[PDB]
């Protein structure tokens, strides 16, 4: 719905960020089944399930893990080592909903501009 | 048939050929003196 | 096989342009509400700037061939793609079909239609004729995976050409002729679902009702 | 020569194709559309009879060099035309001949299968692959 | 020069007007261009170095043009014929035709006082130029050697013209 | 049809009044063609 990107910004941390800045040092996340410390030319073959697999997000570059502030609306960082739990499941969205939520975006930076040629 | 009159009317259009059909033509004169002047039609614009 | 095209198949259409001595690549994309006209994506500084491919996402749906598809517009499996086949392309995201459409907007040309997309494929506007690149590959040959294309309208007889213009990049249905690279990226035969595959749109919850959100939609 | 002669069974296959999708919408076949198809049949003919005789035996390279190329394809494309003009030759009363001509190609393709089977395992792999293409042809197997 | 303009207006022009006559009906608002138009074909008939040929599509561009012109744009025309069509003279055989067609097709818009319909109905001035023009043809035609193609060309002009006009048409002249 | 096809694929076949890209137009190039004609400059050979 909005456009930007999930990225580690230097003045603020875990934040969303503009198409235009979004270069892959900034935005590059990965899944990893555990805490614990190439381009195949087709479909691959499936390692993340959704629901079964309980994922954690961490950043390719700086190496931090996605976790909540400690204090429900609990803020999001990117933490050295980070909570136990700390894991992510994911669910697919129906087409609809995704499908409106781009429109929605569209919409949105339309009007905006024409309620600011 | 449909395909290629599209593509001939989108090669040509009408403005032109009215265009060129209204040029004006430079066609012989009949001289005070008597004599004829008839305009080269080797290099000239001509009905053909 | 890995190097067949198949019906069925996502794909994105890509063309390769050569702007101040640098090979600029770009993906053939579409929007579906609000502007139906086609634009060309940037894919070559993907590095710095992230690539929309969600618009630039077409499915092989049909691949027929000149007599057959003439027998089917008179009328009223996963198959492999030979060259001099007519195909058509569905958009992913909205579904619509490419389309040649007659209207024009190119002022450098004139015989230069547009290239859209329209919601139903009745007609022959749709429909598109693949042939060879190269003297190497023959009509009739299986087109291969990374196989440079010319795609031919059915109904104008206009190639889908790039055009270049002071920097500015264009796609429309003209008598030049652009080589396309159909890249591959989610093969048909791939009947099988419930795991994370690139490009779906999920919600990351944190317990059971938490997720991962933002205050507003509002900038 | 394998290849050779497989490929220009392909083009054979097409243009045969090309001559039925003409006449599918017409309801019968002139005189000279019956001649070229007969035509057509006999050079199909030959072809099936040549690509018989370098496999059977059986020669196991030609075999494989068969099983590896394009003949599915003129096995398909062939079935879809035998099917879809056997139903439609039968229709008219002076067309017999044309319909035997049809029927004798199809014993031929039918003969170059077989002879593709010859010391074929249980569970072989060019059981496996006509096996698919019968399957991906189901429609007009069912129909013949 | 003028052989090569002859050939294109006889080749390319006249016939596609003539094919074009049925789009002249209904151009009362173009009345002075139409009326322009004729007079120049008209005086290309009458032409000198042109051919059989050319001369028969000039006629039957004339005649296809004004078959479907309404009364009131051939006036003009007319007029001119006045002049001419008493002489009697080789170019007669299309003016005779014209006239008999003209005045044999709408014959209800000058003999009816109520009209033909939305043509409407004729005008005194009109009337004396009918009456004028017969009486200059019979006239002519009383003082001529007889020749069979221009009596037979000529009778029926003077029946169409007399079957137009009305039987009790006083002219005040 | 043969004859309509190959011309197309080929614009040039046209001549540069009717090329895509920088064309002028018929009636343009008909129009340049007279200006050429009026001026024995741009038609006739050098003197030399």
């Amino acid at each position: 719905t909005t456009g930007h990107y999930l990225a580690l910004t230097e003045d603020q941390g875990l934040l969303l960020q503009d198409r235009a800045k979004s270069d892959t040092k900034s935005t590059a996340f990965s899944f990893r089944a555990s805490k614990e410390i190439r381009d195949i030319e087709g479909m691959g073959v499936p390692e993340i399930k959704y629901g079964d697999s309980v994922c954690f997000v961490q950043h390719i570059a700086s190496g931090l893990w996605v976790t909540y502030k400690a204090q429900l609306k609990r803020k999001v960082i990117l933490h050295q080592e980070g909570h136990m739990d700390d894991g992510l499941t994911l669910q697919r969205c129906q087409r609809e909903e995704s499908q409106a939520a781009r429109i929605i975006r569209n919409t949105t930076a339309l009007f905006s501009q024409f309620v600011s040629t | 048939a449909i395909r290629i009159r599209s593509i001939l009317r989108s090669l040509v259009p009408t403005e032109d050929l009215v265009g060129i059909i209204s040029i004006p033509l430079k066609l012989p004169s009949l001289n005070k003196d008597g004599s004829i002047s008839e305009p080269d039609m080797a290099a000239n614009f001509c009905p053909d | 096989e890995i190097q067949f095209l198949r019906t069925e198949d996502e794909v994105v259409l890509q063309c390769i342009a050569n702007i101040h001595k640098e090979q600029r690549k770009f993906c053939l994309a579409a929007e579906g509400l609000g502007n139906r006209l086609c634009f060309l994506e940037p894919t070559s500084e993907a590095k710095y700037v992230p690539p929309d491919l969600c618009v630039c996402n077409f499915v092989l749906e049909q691949s027929l061939s000149v007599r057959a598809l003439q027998e089917m517009l008179a009328n009223t499996g996963h198959r492999t793609l030979l060259y001099g086949h007519a195909i058509l392309l569905r958009h992913s995201f909205s579904g619509m079909y490419l389309t040649c459409l007659t209207t024009s907007r190119s002022q450098t040309d004139k015989l230069a239609f547009d290239v859209g997309l329209r919601e139903n494929a009745t007609g022959e506007a749709c429909w598109w004729t693949i042939h060879p690149a190269s003297k190497q590959r023959s009509e009739g040959e299986k087109v291969r995976i990374g196989d440079d294309l010319i795609l031919v309208s059915v109904s104008s007889e206009r190639y889908l050409h790039l055009s270049v213009s002071n920097g500015n990049v264009q796609v429309d249905a003209s008598f030049m002729q652009t080589l396309w690279n159909v890249h591959p990226t989610c093969s048909g035969s791939s009947i099988e679902e419930g795991y994370l595959l690139g490009g779906h749109v999920v919600r990351l919850f944190h317990g059971h009702d938490e997720c991962l959100t933002i205050p507003s939609t509002d900038q | 020569v394998i290849i050779s002669t497989v490929d220009y069974l392909l083009r054979l296959q097409e243009s045969i194709s090309d001559f039925y999708w003409y006449y599918s919408g017409k309801d019968i076949i002139d005189e000279s559309g019956q001649h070229n198809f007969s035509k057509a049949l006999a050079v199909t003919k030959q072809i099936f009879n040549s690509l018989t005789e370098y496999i059977q035996g059986p020669c196991i390279g030609n075999q494989q060099s068969l099983a590896h190329s394009r003949l599915w394809d003129a096995v398909v494309g062939f079935l879809h035309v035998f099917a879809n003009m056997q139903m439609k030759l039968s229709q008219d009363s002076s067309q017999i001949e044309l319909l035997k001509e049809l029927l004798d190609l199809l014993q031929d393709m039918v003969v170059m299968l077989l002879s593709l089977l010859e010391g074929n395992v249980v569970n072989g792999t060019i059981g496996k692959q006509m096996v698919d293409t019968l399957v991906e042809s189901s429609t007009n197997v069912e129909m013949i | 020069a003028a052989l090569a303009l002859n050939r294109y207006l006889c080749s390319a022009v006249l016939p596609l007007l003539t094919r074009c006559a049925p789009l002249f009906a209904g151009t009362e608002h173009y009345t002075s261009l139409i009326d322009s138009t004729l007079q120049t074909i008209y005086r290309l008939s009458k032409g000198r170095s042109l051919t059989k040929a050319q001369r028969d599509t000039i006629e039957e561009c004339l005649l296809a043009i004004c078959n479907h012109l309404r009364p009131s744009m051939l006036q003009q025309l007319l007029r001119r014929l006045v002049f001419d069509v008493p002489q009697l003279n080789e170019y007669c055989k299309m003016p005779l035709k014209l006239l008999t067609n003209h005045y044999e097709q709408c014959w209800k818009y000058y003999c009816l006082p109520s009209g033909w319909g939305s043509y409407g109905l004729a005008v005194e001035e009109e009337l004396h130029l009918t009456e004028k023009l017969f009486w200059g043809i019979f006239d002519s035609l009383s003082h001529k050697k007889y020749d069979p193609d221009l009596f037979r060309m000529a009778l029926p002009c003077l029946s169409a013209i007399a079957g137009a006009l009305p039987p009790d048409y006083l002219d005040t002249r | 049809s043969v004859v309509v096809k190959l011309l197309i694929r080929r614009p040039e076949c046209f001549g540069p009044a009717l090329r895509g890209e920088g064309g002028n137009g018929l009636l343009a190039a008909m129009q340049g063609a007279i200006k050429i004609s009026e001026n024995p400059a741009l038609d006739l050979p050098s003197q030399g």
